[PDB]
């Protein structure tokens, strides 16, 4: 995940 | 903070809160949101998908274009991420984008509160927006996980509350407009309620 929570 | 209040705000908040069909009546719209966001439990709440270099809206499903309204918004601190931005949008706002950014309150169509930053937004991509509530008390104030938005259609202006008191009118312009409640997301699996209060 990225800074936000997000799937990279 | 309260001498600037709407006329009938103390009354309105006072009185019993909307029960749960009301709330979903008035909750988000699963036919007016982000593809990357899902309505759930009928409008009470939605959840933001983990999609990477994505800011996702919603809008509530009533559109408010007199009289005074007010919701209440719960959006865990941990579930801000880099742009939490709460506030109104008209059906025009667009609301997805393909970068992380302010985008509730990035044109014409939308306002916003930064409760991250503490700026508001409207026709601005962030740099020079002004501080709110403006002051030392202003300098300090944590945005908790619980917020009211206030719309006041008749003077054509929205506020908000944090802790029982009214912080002040944040943007004036607003009358001849149909207004929804709003938010833009960029955390992955966020989940932001919305809690109508009911009008005057």
């Amino acid at each position: 995940k990225d800074i936000n929570n997000n799937v990279e | 903070g309260d001498l600037s209040c709407p006329e009938g705000l103390e009354e309105l908040l006072s009185a019993p809160p909307p029960d749960l069909g009301a709330q979903r009546r008035h909750g988000w719209n699963p036919k007016d949101c982000s593809e990357n966001i899902e309505v759930k439990e009928g409008g009470l709440y939605f959840e933001r998908r983990p999609v990477a270099q994505s800011t996702d809206g919603a809008r509530g499903k009533r559109g408010y274009s007199r009289g005074l309204h007010a919701w209440e918004i719960s959006w865990p601190l941990e579930q801000r991420g880099t742009h939490a931005v709460v506030g109104v949008a008209t059906a025009l706002a667009p609301l997805q984008t393909d970068h992380y950014a302010a985008l509730l309150g990035s044109n014409s169509e939308s306002w916003g509160w930064d409760i991250g930053r503490g700026k508001l937004y409207h026709q601005s991509k962030g740099p020079g927006a002004p501080q709110y509530p403006a002051g030392t008390q202003g300098e300090q104030l944590e945005v908790p996980e619980r917020l009211l938005v206030v719309l006041d259609m008749e003077e054509g202006t929205l506020g908000y509350a944090i802790g029982g008191t009214y912080l002040g009118p944040a943007f004036r312009g607003l009358k001849g407009r149909t207004l929804y409640p709003a938010v833009s997301a960029v955390w992955g699996q966020c989940q932001v309620r919305i809690r109508y209060l009911g009008e005057r």
